[PDB]
């Protein structure tokens, strides 16, 4: 059984295997979430199409549950861990409760998930960092964000990945109750804010969006490219 | 150098420097004194505050009824070995129904803190004690290192600045035994004295005693139950 | 670094770890035992750092069964963890063989112990040479000496210490083999004080010890009235 | 031992001004046939303690030998503590208890008798952990046929010299080769004292009338 | 032992006697068999007193973990659900544990019966114990849901009252419990002699 | 069965039948119940034959090993007390009584009793098996102290033949064996060998 | 004991359990549902030693939403009833057996509507027809008698009458009230309850 | 390449010094005791106008009169949390009483420094905890309040400040203090300290504020007391 | 191979304003034998809390010592006395944890609360307890708790001033009711142990019974 100490400290006090996860979710894709008043979205931006990929099967916008739904930033191996770690234990809890999970509960656990790899023996930390959004039994839209430290906050916007930076400048600078009125213009926001760092814009952008007792649905290229031209 | 750095690696002189790190770190500590009459023991320990609004750090801790221990060095490593000792004294009891003679104990501690001293990726325990007790062979007075040695004392200082309380309880070794309960609080409080610098006094405050004899259930003095022995300076 | 661990052979075939044990046990004290007609005698130059300290502290001389003394040489903490596997050795062997364990297997058994703490880089060797001395009818009066390589060789008169030298040198011209215990213990107190050096050390106690017919087959510390004589005795000699 | 083989008869104890008695037949009874007539039922834990053991021998002699390296391994250490007769005894009722507790039960059922700090003392200690300390003690049949010889006696006279309690043994073990089925004529007589402990060869209870 | 709960408009009663007997001797009749989890939740106790009162504590500790981690006072149905999951480890080992959860969660008043055979079922009304049967009888006789508070507490009342009647192992004295949305209240406790007076 | 040893000066007699029985049924005529655990060692088995052999096995290895281990011939009484430990602690699962003789340089000849449950003791004369029941009141009665070693011989094979009459579980061979310093000196009594006492006839 | 019963139809399996849960002599419940949702178009249904029935039911519904979560597409119904057999008969020899009878009714878009029966010691068998409990004696035969595989859902669901009056007229367990469902393309179907 | 538990020539632990160093980095909280409470604030320390100030939990509640403060590695807080939470509820449990907040600081403190590379755990703690806790709460000894570093050293404290401001906070504190202080008293004192030494300004959403008191359960201030309170002073 | 024995024994406790009383007899027996008449079964913990264990000695012993322990651990590691509350706990927790092989001991507890008033604790094998003014427990528990019922408790009597219950009411009861247990019940007699717990310590008595 390995037994070596992976994450130790250094002089000033750094986790220097947490930074280096930290620069491993910075050179990973881009990652967009907002929470609207009545819906959340989640966007991602596609690396490259290359024209013989199944857009299927390098999903980044993932359901932990009916109710739950996260996407992530980093090493793809690491976040396939983490959403079945995650939803196993959304069945365990809705079993050994009989309520649906909350967005809280299980971004927690992954926290948890993340502090305990950062901490344990023989093991690195893992290098993903996690936007989870969903909606609690009462109603009330919630988004999440999670670190490899395993530090989760509660955000109505954030962005996280390459480029994290500017498109949350841009979040900041153009986050308002009004543009959340309504469905439309928050997908409007989402994908303005994606095409502040995607190149080719329309075709790289993978967009996600859930609504209040409605399952997860993925935009279809149609879809996307309409609202990219409604912007324009 | 590449000899300081495992428990399990020997200096070309035969030393095994991680053993004197640790003996650094207990004389890092704070001033104790230690020293026994013939018919009691009597521990005299330097309590010092990391702030003026922190309460100074206890350093005599209880183990059965007629032992005690003062510390100096790491606080975590002296609670681990106080509970190993409660639970060696209290397994003594509950089998045997009589009271650990202190060199046993003593012993049990030298054994367990051989062991990381000679294991990979192990560390000595950072704390030196002094074991006071009374046993059917009188009073004991026993110190303790990170090296898992051992010595029985009449008298013994360890901590910051020790040397000048040792030079002092060597000077007045004699009449100790045959010294009333105060006169030996009074001398062991002397001997403590020497160790601070010249502004600074002992205040009840600052100031531990731990009594253990034939007839008196080992007892920790602190605050103003202190006051009496400190009069008459 | 080829002497940064035990399970490291140099180049010229030699375990450096070992070595530094063999140096660490040699900056000790000195400690002799004689072998005699009737039986066994240890001596050690027990010395004092303070005067502090009690009479008996820092003993260095062990039972390690009924008819089995010890005398150690170098870091003490290892050696009375020897002492403590010689121990329970001995009381396996009474358990399962249903008696005393000679000491010839003792000593095979705590050398044996000892040298598997010289091959793995887990574990350091012991920093502590010691010798076993027991007598019976049956065996007689035997003497070893293990070191911290696991060596077991037997011993009419053997020196562990800074003073080995010395010692073996004061050993060598006695005629132990037909002497008693009662002359030997008078020539150990000689050895002692010869081989101790005033200029370098402070002060020393003498701790003695033997085993032998006149105890019946157990280890005991020398009576104080016999100790008292040998002191005399060396202090007359070295005049 | 789930099922006792060998076996002995009942162990007598009564404490005097200056020590304390035991006796033990030599028997060991294999379901009504005295197989070997001639082992010893009593030991000498040290200077200072003794042990009568009934019941199953061969868990006698594991406790024997697990006793004597006990009081050995403490001896070696030379610290000048001695394990009392109060010791020994509690530490036979922990491990008879642990036995029991484990459903490994040790089938005996000892005497303890000792002789420290100027203070007789005189324990029992059953298979299944019962522990108490009584001026007369009687194992097996004893505490049927011998006990209330004892104390009547003692009710009488709290206090008896060492002739008396000799005599009141004696008596006893002569009551107990009368009507107990499981007892041997040659028995041992043990006594511990402030000069330490001894043990009386194989004696025997001519003094058997048969007036029949 | 007799212990009865039943949801009507104004929330969840529950009574108990309050003997406790070993074998034919009765050794407490001053026995508390309604636990208090917490100011909105309670448990009750039949079968085994031992068996009932450790798991229910245990329940106690459990929930108040799940209060401070959650920062959310705990459901009914967890509770229940948490119970039934700790003694079904211990099926077939001789527990003898009949306990009703009561409460108001989110989702309204609430009622569960676990025992520890493993059942673990919601209902209007419930009884257990030696009594439960005679109990039974009075409460569906007079059981509605739209009954007023007092009528209620007589209700309980008189039903642990024949079942102490008609039974040996129940008597001594007839504790009353009422859930509301802001927490339950103790009523009363009617020993059976003046009830007995008051009824005869 | 019915196993024997006796003790004179200078060395041990051991006798055993050569019956092995499965019920009424007599799989084995011709057994050989006295082992040779070492050179001047032995053990005579009853109980149990496959219990016996195992531990008659283990303690030949344990045994070996240590006289291997230690430059000296084994002792007796180490023999005797690796049988005690071995059957002491298996005695729920084991059902074998042994008992070891042999001659060693300290203590001469002796002979050793291990019955069911791990006891030891030294006897003079030790006797065992579901025969030896009946000839304890012959041994009793017919034993005398410094025997000598042909005395011994005849003192056993007439027990031994008393115990073969009147016992089912035993018959067959009287297996004879006598150590001491010069060796191991086995014998085999078949037929008219065997001592014979007449039968009455009203 | 309590009562189970599965027709299985062209393209429709309809099932039915009784409302009852008595704990020695007592109906404590009269509404208990004993059919527990797998998946979109799966139904359990569990009779047996209480405590059993529901670990065994919640655990196999939790398996299989984590396999419909972590894969995408639902489990089919024969995979389902294998799974189900699979852990039973690993549990069936173990220090903690499970003692729970089953019935498994789900419709599949290509292979069709399935009916599983499936005993305490995971006997897994397909039957267009199975009950359970000690009602099914007396309501098998009238299957048996009245049973086509073209039958239509009203007609099943008359034959299901048929036999819940048959038990309230012979067994002597009360049985009044039964729980029917019905699954086809369109997913489960809660139809009214059977009551007397 | 040196490993955890490894010792310096000055008698310290690599490890934990590095620990001590990590507090530096976190937000500052002060603590106060008062003969009628006990009051505990922190710096929220928000990084963008997106992040909801209600997720940042840096003051936690142990039992309904315990809570605690922490500075540093929050993951690394909240294993300890729990362990407090658990210790509470078991002594409840078995004892039917109410945990000591000295009690609960040891149960807490025992935890840290048991870390290591060899014959640890199959998921033993590989490194300190690098935070730093500040409990609090009424005990049958009154209100306490209890400072715990990543070495495992607790010690009652009057008032403590922890984390970046740490020195200056401390300064001020001492400035101010004094034993007969009220809560309003201590509560003004404190948030006049955090505006003083954050370097943000300080409002109703950018702080925590919770006070233990003997009648008054763990009561974590709302926008309306905090707003209340920042007007006052 | 039966791991139990009923040894006998009778233990009381009275609750008062300002004291608390336990009581118990001294006799040990097995069988119809009589092992020994100076065993109380009263036992101190603190100077404010007493311990009354009957049934089956071995498990008394056991469970006595674990208190002991268990005391001394707490003080160690809260560095204050346990309340009689604390003890109440710890022992239906301890009690509990052998459920499967339970402790065969009947428990009572007397001493002050907090508040300086009496308190008394009842418990069975398994770890029930409750908080009661009077309990007696063992062999003589029917025959002394309708006394008690009737007497303290003023229970089936109308017309009877309820005065608070005085020290030497409360000694001359006990002493009353263990002598007229002692007449019926074999298993109580030979003497009386009388624990007084108070602000001021623990006093002890002894007042003799029949031999029979
Ligand atoms: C909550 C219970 C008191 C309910 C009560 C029913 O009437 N239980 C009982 O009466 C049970 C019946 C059993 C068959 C389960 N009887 C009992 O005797 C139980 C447990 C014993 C068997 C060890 N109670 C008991 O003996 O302890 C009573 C008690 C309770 C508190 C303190 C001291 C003594
Ligand atoms: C040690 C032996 C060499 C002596 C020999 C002589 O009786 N033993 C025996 O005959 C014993 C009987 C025992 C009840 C004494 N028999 C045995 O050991 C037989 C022998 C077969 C290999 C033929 N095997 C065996 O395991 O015993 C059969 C048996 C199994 C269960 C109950 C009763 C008998």
């Amino acid at each position: 059984s390995y037994d070596r100490a992976i994450t130790v400290f250094s002089p000033d006090g750094h986790l220097f295997q947490v930074e280096y996860a930290q620069e491993a979710v910075k050179k990973g894709s881009t990652a967009v979430g907002v929470r609207g008043r009545d819906i959340v979205v989640l966007g991602v931006e596609k690396k490259s199409v290359a024209k013989l990929q199944d857009e299927r099967t390098v999903r980044k916008i993932c359901a932990l549950d009916d109710n739950v739904c996260m996407a992530f930033a980093g090493l793809t191996a690491d976040a396939r861990i983490v959403i079945n770690r995650a939803r196993v234990e959304c069945q365990s809890h809705r079993l050994t409760v009989e309520d649906p999970v909350t967005v809280e509960y299980i971004t927690r656990y992954i926290a948890s998930l993340k502090q305990r790899y950062t901490q344990s023996n023989g093991r690195r930390p893992f290098g993903i960092s996690a936007l989870i959004v969903g909606f609690d039994f009462d109603g009330t839209p919630r988004l999440y964000q999670t670190d490899p430290s395993g530090t989760y906050h509660a955000w109505k916007a954030n962005a996280i990945g390459r480029g994290a930076k500017s498109v949350r400048e841009f979040l900041e600078k153009n986050y308002t109750d009004e543009a959340i009125e309504t469905d439309d213009l928050t997908i409007k926001l989402v994908i303005k804010a994606l095409l502040e760092v995607v190149q080719s814009g329309g075709k790289n952008i993978e967009l996600a969006v859930m609504r209040r007792d409605q399952s997860l649905k993925i935009l279809n290229p149609e879809e996307i490219e309409k609202y990219v031209a409604e912007i324009e | 150098n590449q000899y300081d750095n495992d428990v399990t690696v020997w200096s070309p002189q035969g030393r095994i420097h991680q053993i004197e790190y640790a003996m650094e770190a207990v004389k890092q500590g704070s001033a104790t004194v230690g020293l026994k009459s013939k018919t009691h023991a009597v521990l005299v320990a330097l309590k010092r505050a990391q702030s003026e609004l922190a309460a100074h750090q206890k350093k005599i801790l209880h183990v059965d009824n007629h032992i005690g221990i003062s510390i100096a060095g790491l606080t975590a490593d002296a609670r681990l070995l106080c509970n190993f000792m409660r639970q060696e004294c209290l397994d003594s009891r509950f089998v045997f129904d009589r009271p650990l003679p202190v060199s046993r104990l003593v012993s049990l501690i030298g054994s367990k803190t051989q062991i990381p001293t000679q294991r990979y990726g192990r560390r000595p325990y950072g704390v030196g004690l002094l074991i006071a007790g009374y046993d059917d062979m009188g009073p004991h007075i026993f110190q303790t290192c990170p090296s898992a040695n051992y010595f029985d004392c009449r008298a013994m200082s360890i901590g910051a600045r020790s040397q000048s309380a040792r030079t002092y309880l060597e000077r007045h070794m004699s009449e100790f035994m045959e010294c009333n309960l105060n006169e030996l609080v009074k001398h062991g409080l002397r001997a403590l004295r020497e160790t601070l610098p010249a502004e600074q006094d002992l205040t009840t405050k600052n100031v531990s005693i731990g009594i253990v004899g034939k007839d008196l259930e080992f007892t920790i003095y602190d605050d103003d139950d202190v006051s009496p022995f400190l009069e008459g300076l | 670094g080829y002497d940064l661990s035990a399970s490291t052979f140099s180049p010229d075939g030699r375990v450096f770890q070992v070595e530094y044990a063999m140096k660490a046990v040699e900056n000790s004290s000195t400690a002799i035992g004689i072998r005699c007609k009737d039986g066994v005698v240890f001596g050690v130059e027990k010395l004092v750092l303070s005067k502090l300290y009690e009479e008996g502290s820092n003993k260095r001389l062990f039972n390690v069964d009924r008819h089995v003394g010890m005398a150690v040489a170098g870091l003490l903490a290892d050696a009375r963890s020897l002492a403590d596997i010689a121990r329970e050795e001995a009381s396996n062997f009474r358990s399962n063989f249903g008696y005393n364990i000679p000491l010839k297997h003792l000593a095979d058994r705590v050398a044996m112990y000892v040298h598997a703490y010289t091959l793995y880089s887990a574990v350091r060797p012991f920093g502590c040479s010691f010798m076993l001395g027991s007598y019976s009818v049956n065996d007689g009066a035997q003497l070893y000496m293990i070191d911290p390589s696991g060596v077991s060789y037997g011993y009419w008169g053997c020196a562990i210490g800074k003073a080995r030298q010395a010692a073996k040198t004061e050993i060598e011209k006695l005629q132990m083999k037909e002497m008693t215990c009662r002359d030997i213990v008078k020539e150990v107190a000689k050895i002692i004080y010869i081989v101790h050096d005033e200029v370098k050390d402070k002060a020393f106690e003498l701790e003695l010890s033997w085993v032998g017919e006149l105890t019946n087959g157990r280890h005991e510390i020398v009576p104080k009235d016999i100790r008292e004589e040998a002191e005399k005795y060396a202090k007359e000699s070295l005049k | 031992t789930q099922n006792p083989m060998v076996t002995g008869t009942s162990v007598l104890g009564v404490k005097f001004e200056g020590g304390v008695v035991i006796a033990a037949d030599m028997l060991g009874s294999y379901g009504s046939l005295a197989r070997f007539r001639n082992i010893s039922r009593i030991m000498r834990v040290n200077n200072s303690t003794m042990l009568g053991a009934s019941g199953d021998y061969a868990d006698f002699q594991y406790l024997k030998q697990v006793l004597g390296q006990m009081v050995i391994d403490e001896e070696l250490l030379g610290d000048g503590h001695s394990y009392s007769p109060r010791a020994i005894h509690s530490w036979l009722t922990r491990a008879m208890y642990s036995r029991r507790s484990k459903m490994n039960p040790l089938w005996n059922t000892m005497v303890i008798g000792g002789y420290a700090d100027g203070e007789s003392f005189l324990g029992y200690v059953d298979m299944l952990g019962v522990a108490y300390e009584a001026p007369s003690l009687a194992t097996g049949y004893g505490a049927y046929l011998a006990q209330p010889l004892l104390r009547e006696v003692l009710e009488k006279q709290p206090v008896l010299s060492q002739t008396e309690a000799r005599d009141l043994v004696e008596r006893c073990m002569r009551v107990l080769y009368y009507r107990d089925a499981r007892s041997y004529n040659r028995f041992q007589i043990a006594t511990v004292t402030e000069k330490g402990v001894e043990i009386e060869g194989p004696l025997s209870t001519e003094t058997n009338w048969d007036i029949a | 032992t007799t212990t009865l709960a039943f949801k009507f408009r104004h929330g969840v009663i529950v009574a108990a006697d309050s003997r406790a007997t070993a074998g034919a001797y009765i050794a407490s009749q001053t026995v508390k068999k309604v636990i208090e989890i917490n100011p909105y939740l309670l448990g009750t106790m039949a079968g085994g007193a031992a068996d009932c009162s450790f798991w229910e504590r245990l329940l106690a500790r459990q929930c108040r973990i799940y209060e401070l981690r959650n920062k959310e006072r705990i459901s009914v149905a967890a509770a229940s659900k948490l119970l039934a999951n700790m003694v079904y480890q211990y099926k077939g080992m001789g527990l003898s544990m009949g306990t009703m959860i009561c409460g108001w969660d989110k989702r309204g008043p609430g009622l569960y019966y676990v025992d520890s055979e493993g059942n673990r079922i919601s209902g209007a009304t419930f009884s257990v114990g030696s009594g439960s049967v005679y109990a039974y009888g009075v409460m569906d006789r007079g059981y509605s849901y739209d009954l007023e508070v007092e009528q209620a507490y007589d209700l309980a009342r008189r039903a642990i009252y024949q079942a102490t009647y008609r039974d040996a192992y129940s008597g001594g004295a007839v504790n009353l419990y009422h859930v509301r949305e802001d927490g339950w209240i103790r009523v009363s406790s009617d020993n059976v002699a003046d009830l007995h007076e008051k009824y005869s | 069965t019915t196993i024997m040893a006796v003790q004179f000066d200078g060395g041990v007699v051991l006798g055993a039948d050569s019956r092995t029985t499965t019920g009424s049924y007599i799989a084995n005529r011709v057994t050989d119940k006295l082992t040779p655990i070492h050179d001047r060692i032995f053990c005579c088995r009853s109980g149990s034959a496959a219990d016996t052999q195992a531990v008659a096995d283990a303690v030949t290895y344990q045994l070996g090993f240590h006289s291997i281990e230690l430059n000296e011939p084994p002792l007796v009484h180490t023999a005797a007390s690796l049988f005690k430990e071995m059957c002491y602690r298996y005695r729920e699962d084991l059902m074998a009584g042994i008992i070891i003789a042999g001659w060693d340089p300290q203590e001469g000849g002796q002979v050793y009793s291990v019955p069911m449950g791990g006891m030891m003791v030294r006897q003079s004369f030790a006797i065992g098996g579901s025969g030896s029941s009946y000839i304890y009141g012959y041994v009793d009665a017919t034993y005398r102290e410094g025997m000598t070693k042909e005395e011994c011989l005849q003192f056993t094979a007439n027990a031994l033949a008393l115990a073969m009459e009147r016992d089912g579980s035993s018959g067959g061979v009287i297996r004879l064996a006598a150590i001491a310093e010069s060796g191991v000196e086995r014998q085999v009594l078949l037929g008219d060998q065997i001592p014979k006492f007449a039968v009455a006839t009203l | 004991m309590e009562y189970l019963i599965g027709i299985q139809g062209p393209d429709y399996v309809l099932v039915a359990s009784d409302r009852v849960a008595a704990s020695n002599i007592v109906q404590m419940k009269d509404d208990h549902d004993k059919m527990f949702k797998m998946s979109e178009k799966i139904l359990l249904l569990c009779v047996g030693e209480a405590g059993d029935t529901v670990q065994f039911a919640e655990y196999i519904q939790k398996n299989v939403q984590l396999y419909k979560m972590r894969n995408g597409y639902e489990l089919s119904p024969t995979a389902a009833a294998n799974f189900t057999r699979r852990n039973l008969a690993d549990c069936l020899r173990s220090r903690t057996p499970y003692h729970v009878n089953l019935l498994l009714a789900g419709y599949d878009e290509h292979e069709g509507p399935a009916l599983y029966y499936m005993d305490y010691l995971a006997a897994l068998a397909k039957a267009p027809f199975a009950a359970h409990g000690y009602g099914a004696f007396l309501t098998l035969s009238i299957l048996d008698r009245y049973y086509t595989p073209t039958i239509s859902r009203e007609r099943a669901v008359e034959l299901l009458r048929k036999c819940l009056e048959e038990l309230q007229k012979r067994f002597i367990l009360n049985l009044p009230t039964f729980s029917v469902r019905i699954i086809d393309k369109n997913g489960i179907h809660d139809l009214d309850n059977i009551s007397f | 390449d040196r490993g955890v538990n490894t010792f310096s020539p000055e008698g310290r632990l690599f490890q934990v010094e590095y620990a001590i160093e990590a507090i530096k980095l976190g937000s500052t909280a002060i603590g106060i005791q008062t003969s009628e409470g006990v009051c505990l604030a922190v710096e929220k320390r928000i990084t963008s106008p997106l992040m909801e100030p209600s997720s940042i939990e840096k003051i936690v509640e142990i039992d309904a009169h315990i809570g605690c403060a922490m500075s540093g590695l929050i993951a690394d807080a909240k294993t300890l949390i729990d362990k407090a939470r658990v210790e509470t509820q078991n002594h409840w449990f078995t004892y039917n009483e109410t945990m000591t907040v000295e009690s609960v600081t040891q149960a807490v403190s025992n935890l840290a420094l048991q870390f290591g590379e060899e014959d640890a755990d199959p998921g033993a703690m590989s490194r300190p905890f690098g935070v730093a806790l500040l409990f609090g709460g009424v005990d049958e000894k009154g209100p306490q309040l209890f400072h715990m570093d990543p070495s495992g050293t607790f010690v009652q404290c009057d008032a403590r400040a922890i984390g970046s401001a740490s020195e200056g906070a401390q300064s001020s504190l001492q400035e101010v203090y004094h034993k007969s202080m009220t809560l309003k008293e201590a509560i003004k004192s404190s948030l006049i300290i955090l505006k003083q030494v954050m370097e943000e300004k300080l409002n109703a959403t950018n702080i925590e504020l919770a006070t233990v008191q003997p009648g008054q359960n763990f009561h974590m201030f709302t926008k309306e007391e905090l707003e209340e309170v920042i007007k006052d002073i | 191979f039966s791991p139990y024995v009923f040894n006998g024994g009778t233990i009381l406790a009275i609750a008062g304003e300002d004291f608390a009383i336990v009581a118990s007899d001294t006799r040990l027996s097995e069988g119809f034998s009589i092992h020994t008449r100076d065993s109380p079964k009263c036992y101190k913990l603190t100077d404010k809390t007493v311990i009354g264990c009957s049934g089956f000695h071995g498990d008394c012993l056991t469970l006595t010592k674990i208190i002991e322990a268990r005391l001394k651990m707490y003080k160690h590691s809260n560095n204050k006395a346990m309340t009689t509350g604390a003890i109440a706990a710890m022992l239906s927790t301890i009690l509990y944890s052998r459920r499967f092989f339970p402790y065969y001991v009947y428990n009572i507890i007397g001493g002050l609360d907090e508040e300086g008033k009496g308190a008394v604790y009842s418990f069975d094998p398994v770890g029930s307890y409750q908080r009661d003014s009077f309990k007696a427990g063992g062999s003589a528990s029917a025959m002394l708790q309708p006394l008690l019922d009737n007497q303290v408790g003023f229970k089936n009597m109308q017309n009877v001033e309820h005065v608070p219950l005085s020290l030497d009411r409360a000694m001359r009861l006990v002493k009353d009711v263990f002598i007229s247990a002692a007449e019926r019940d074999v298993y109580t007699g030979d003497a009386l142990r009388i624990c007084i717990v108070t602000k001021e310590g623990i006093r002890e008595e002894t007042v003799s019974l029949r031999k029979d």
